[PDB]
RNA sequence: UGAAAUUUUAGUACCUGUGAAGAUGCAGGUUACCCGCGACAGGACGGAAAGACCCCAUGGAGCUUUACUGUAGUUUGAUAU
RNA sequence: GUAUGAGUAGCGAAAGACAGGUGAGAAUCCUGUCCACCGUAUGACUAAGGUUUCCUGGGGAAGGCUCGUCCGCCCAGGGUUAGUCGGGACCUAAGCCGAGGCCGAUAGGCGUAGGCGAUGGACAACAGGUUGAUAUUCCUGUACCAGUUGUUUUUGUUUGAGCAAUGGAGGGACGCAGUAGGCUAAGGAAUGCAUGCGAUUGGAAGUGCAUGUCCAAGCAAUGAGUCUUGAGUAGAGUUAAAUGCUUUACUCUUUAAGGACAAGUUGUGACGGGGAGCGAAAUAGUAGCGAAGUUCCUGACGUCACACUGCCAAGAAAAGCUUCUAGUGAGAAAACAACUGCCCGUACCGUAAACCGACACAGGUAGUCGAGGAGAGUAUCCUAAGGUGAGCGAGCGAACUCUCGUUAAGGAACUCGGCAAAAUGACCCCGUAACUUCGGGAGAAGGGGUGCUGACUUCGGUCAGCCGCAGUGAAUAGGCCCAAGCGACUGUUUAUCAAAAACACAGGUCUCUGCAAAAUCGUAAGAUGAAGUAUAGGGGCUGACGCCUGCCCGGUGCUGGAA
RNA sequence: CCCAUGUCCAGGUUGAAGGUGCGGUAAAACGCACUGGAGGACCGAACCCACGUACGUUGAAAAGUGCGGGGAUGAGGUGUG
């Protein structure tokens, strides 16, 4: 896939904001993207240098509106830790 | 010899076993071992084809050389060993070229004996010769029915056959069963008789010991139901109540011969027994 | 008091799984029957 | 907080008798003010199960054998290879 | 769909009480205090399974057997971070699939090479901290494994360092039982150490009370100890070769020497961390601070380690791994610097209200840890850590039913039957029959002792004294004997009305089977029997052991005979 | 029922064969001690089972519970595939 398609969007939550304080950013990524590809995509997109990348699979969450019940789409969440001496990602 | 256990318990009562005095070591040659799984009398279909088998102790197959076709060098008998697969004891022997092998243990075999194989081998216990080179009246074992196929006849503990005479391309032999028959003169055999002759005197003593030896209980047909066995059914204990006793599949179990009546080997069998 | 059903993911799939159904002709007959009837789930 | 089996409608006594021959309901007589609560289990041939015992059906099924007719296997011969 | 039964049965093992709070509303939600329950568990980990039930904030329609302000429910957001943990990119067992192939009305069955397949083998990281929810995953500190680039120092370039086979090898590599030893956890005691404190109910500033009383992986050194003879000469082998490995004969060595392992200990990791307790405001016991961490006793089947000893029933494979050359070779190695290392799981419940039982069900659910006194013990009673008060209650204290305690005198008169209950029960000592296969019977039977305080002991006792109705003062612990039938025995059986004299059994006997054995599955191929060979395998009957097993072959089977 | 591969059995008791020593003999047989630790061995938790009885019997439970009971190193229990 294309690097620009690897990363979908950032994750803004309390845990993600604490991560940012530690200079790590949480992104939703393509479910087929491995952490090495995620590292490459982040470097190309943001000019930063990546120290490490952690990655999790967020399972689909059951939901229901009225009489219809289904599942939210499965997601892939990546926590990217930038090295020192690296520009911060701005959101 | 046979050692008898004192009747400390009803199970131990009357039990006997072998002292394993002849056994000289308990460490089999790692090279000659092979894995064996317990088939429990079940064929590739998974059905029970032979009853009363399964369970029991694990075993490692020991590659026994029944062919004895290494005539080049002599083999020195290093050890006499117990073999779970067969009644007779085995013998580890080193060939002077460094090939290790297992053979059956003839009665009277001793560590250090230098056995030989081939037409020129002298007539001594443990040596292997083609039948044509064995003088009449000799006691032999580990006979093979096809040249190069390896010994098949006379391999159980204490068994032995005798050479009676020569004729044509065949040799006359009396087998352990008392049956007299012809065997191709090019077939080999080992001089002597299979050792461990005492094996027949062992008293198993308790059911659990049979279970160790992989024998599952045998249920008499007379105590089954009619749909299970021809003898099944009837109120209380009953006699056979048929023309003759029969197997679970109706085959008569007393005196009814089962050998194929057009057996090819009938031309070679001179006098039968059993 | 051990009941008939003892759940096991691996055993369920290996016995009733889609690939097990495909492996044999009659299993494919079952799948065809499920498709003809319109089952949402044709195999375990 | 909150069921169930059962349930033709019931204002649902006793004795003797009568009756498909063992009646809460029919006849004669006797007894009994109306509605309940706590207890018992004689009866409602009480509930539960279209009796398993017994008999019947030109019913079923499992089993047996010197029942009948077949047949897998086994065997013997002819013939082809 | 709605009645009747009926406002009836039931509301599913057990302890709650009060004060305060919240709220429209409180026995049922929150906080507090006391009380009570489990504690070889009702505690702590985990595999499977479930699949969001986890956290935060709201809600009280329905579900919760009452209520509910509350919940494993509903609504809205959020939560699972790995080169090292488990799995895959490693290996194989059973089993399964199966190129060609074999077999077969069709369909297909079987099966070789080759694969898949763990529950097994191999494999590099640990302590602490941190959030409301994750942590050997994040952070801190300090490591290790594989690899890349570079620098430097070494050394080889075709008489060639180095790498190195799918090949030759070694290795991996294994059973059960039994004690004995070492070491460490773990536990206990202490007028050891450190901190805090001095009671009010009569007494105690001391031998008073309470609490705590220690820390990795990795690196370096060392190591209780365990196992093992080691060389040389001549040969023969290891499809090719080998310096590797296997082995035959002959010399020296064999209380040794050499070699291979080894739990653990010491130091460093540690100026770090934890730690009794103290303790901040701005709003908690929270940042933060923080003492001591000794000796002695016991001591592990936890580990050395299947190490040793013994036994018969004789106890996986493969790869990783180490060598050998064959081949391949111009670059390799060491240090240092920097850098790279993918995918799946990671929440939560998990002797349960989250799994299997339709239920928030008295059932079932693999493995690990599982403390203290008395104690052999994980038994039993009461407790620690920790968890919990059971999802209807308040009264009353009738019959009747159930569960439980006691019972005058009698003591099986009950009853089909001593069914049930009662009684015996632990340890120590004395003593113990017929019979017997000489092992047993046997814990036979039947008796005695047991508490506490001194004295002495050879340390097990002894003597002396003291108290009670009673001393294994509670809980936990055989009732026994005589005789008969059946079965020898331990075992097995009708899941869910029968556990037995039934089955099995070791032993006995008969019979079939000469190996492509008989027997069985299959149309066949192909299998099991067997990688077995008549001392073996199949079938029938009998059923330990001891003494025995009589007569009949006319009939029916089987075996033989062949006119 | 079976295959492969794991795993579990607190704590006590008993004392087979073998061995050593001392007696005994001409040598022995044999006897007595010590050592040794066998067993479908003994007692008894967990675990497995399910003998008696009460209760339950629209049950807490479509087979259970309470109190007793048997086995508990084996022909054993049990997990995974
Ligand atoms: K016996
Ligand atoms: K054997
Ligand atoms: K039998
Ligand atoms: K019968
Ligand atoms: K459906
Ligand atoms: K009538
Ligand atoms: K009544
Ligand atoms: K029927
Ligand atoms: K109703
Ligand atoms: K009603
Ligand atoms: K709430
Ligand atoms: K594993
Ligand atoms: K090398
Ligand atoms: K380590
Ligand atoms: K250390
Ligand atoms: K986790
Ligand atoms: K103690
Ligand atoms: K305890
Ligand atoms: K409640
Ligand atoms: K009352
Ligand atoms: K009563
Ligand atoms: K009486
Ligand atoms: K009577
Ligand atoms: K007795
Ligand atoms: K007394
Ligand atoms: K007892
Ligand atoms: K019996
Ligand atoms: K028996
Ligand atoms: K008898
Ligand atoms: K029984
Ligand atoms: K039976
Ligand atoms: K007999
Ligand atoms: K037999
Ligand atoms: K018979
Ligand atoms: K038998
Ligand atoms: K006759
Ligand atoms: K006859
Ligand atoms: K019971
Ligand atoms: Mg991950
Ligand atoms: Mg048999
Ligand atoms: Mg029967
Ligand atoms: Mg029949
Ligand atoms: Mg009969
Ligand atoms: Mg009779
Ligand atoms: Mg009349
Ligand atoms: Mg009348
Ligand atoms: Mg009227
Ligand atoms: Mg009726
Ligand atoms: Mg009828
Ligand atoms: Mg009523
Ligand atoms: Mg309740
Ligand atoms: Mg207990
Ligand atoms: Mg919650
Ligand atoms: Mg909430
Ligand atoms: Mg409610
Ligand atoms: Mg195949
Ligand atoms: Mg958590
Ligand atoms: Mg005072
Ligand atoms: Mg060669
Ligand atoms: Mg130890
Ligand atoms: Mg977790
Ligand atoms: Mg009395
Ligand atoms: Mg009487
Ligand atoms: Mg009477
Ligand atoms: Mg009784
Ligand atoms: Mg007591
Ligand atoms: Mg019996
Ligand atoms: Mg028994
Ligand atoms: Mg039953
Ligand atoms: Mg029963
Ligand atoms: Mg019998
Ligand atoms: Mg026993
Ligand atoms: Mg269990
Ligand atoms: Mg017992």
């Amino acid at each position: 896939m294309e690097l620009l398609d690897v990363i979908k969007r950032p994750v803004i939550t309390e845990k993600s904001m604490l991560a940012m304080d530690e200079k790590k950013y949480t992104f939703e990524v393509d479910t087929r993207a491995n952490k090495t590809l995620v590292k490459q995509a982040v470097e190309s997109a943001f000019d930063v240098k990546v120290a490490n990348v952690n990655i999790l699979n967020v399972r689909p969450k059951f939901k229901r509106m009225g009489k219809y019940a289904g599942y939210t789409k499965k997601r892939r969440k990546a926590i990217v830790t930038l090295t020192e001496d690296s520009k911060e990602i701005q959101l | 010899a046979i050692k008898k256990y004192k009747p400390t318990t009803n199970g131990r009562r009357n039990m006997t076993s072998s002292d394993f005095a002849e056994i000289t070591t308990s460490t089999p040659e790692k090279s000659l071992l092979q894995p064996l799984k317990n088939n429990a009398g079940r064929n590739n279909n998974g059905r029970i084809t032979v009853r009363h088998q399964g369970g029991g102790h694990k075993r490692q197959y020991r590659v026994i050389d029944f062919k004895r076709n290494k005539d080049n060098v002599a083999a020195v008998v290093k050890t006499i060993e117990y073999d779970p697969n067969r009644s007779a004891n085995i013998a580890l022997v080193h060939y002077e070229d460094g090939v290790k092998a297992y053979i059956l243990a003839p009665k009277g075999l001793e560590v250090g004996m230098r056995l030989v194989s081939g037409p020129e081998a002298d007539i001594k216990v443990g040596n292997a010769l083609p039948l044509e080179n064995i003088p009449v009246g000799t006691v032999i074992h580990n006979i093979e029915m096809k040249p190069g196929k390896g010994g098949q006849l006379i391999r159980s503990a204490g068994t032995s056959a005798q050479v009676l005479g020569k004729e044509g391309k065949y040799v006359l032999i009396r087998l352990n069963s008392g049956e007299v028959r012809m065997i191709l003169a090019t077939c080999r055999a080992t001089i002597g008789s299979v050792g461990n002759e005492q094996h027949e005197l062992i008293n198993i003593g308790k059911a659990g010991r049979s279970r160790w030896m992989r024998k599952r209980p045998t249920v008499r047909g007379s105590v089954m139901n009619p749909n299970d066995h021809p003898h099944g059914g009837g109120e209380g204990k009953t006699p056979i109540g048929r023309k003759a006793p029969v197997s679970p599949w109706g085959q008569p179990a007393i005196g009814y011969k089962t050998r194929n009546k057009k057996a090819k080997s009938d031309k070679l069998i001179v006098r039968r027994r059993t | 008091m051990k009941r008939t059903y003892q759940p096991n993911k691996r055993k369920r799939q290996k016995v009733h799984g889609f690939r097990k159904r495909m492996s044999t002709k009659n299993g494919r007959r079952v799948l065809a029957s499920r498709r003809r009837k319109g089952r949402k789930v044709i195999s375990a």
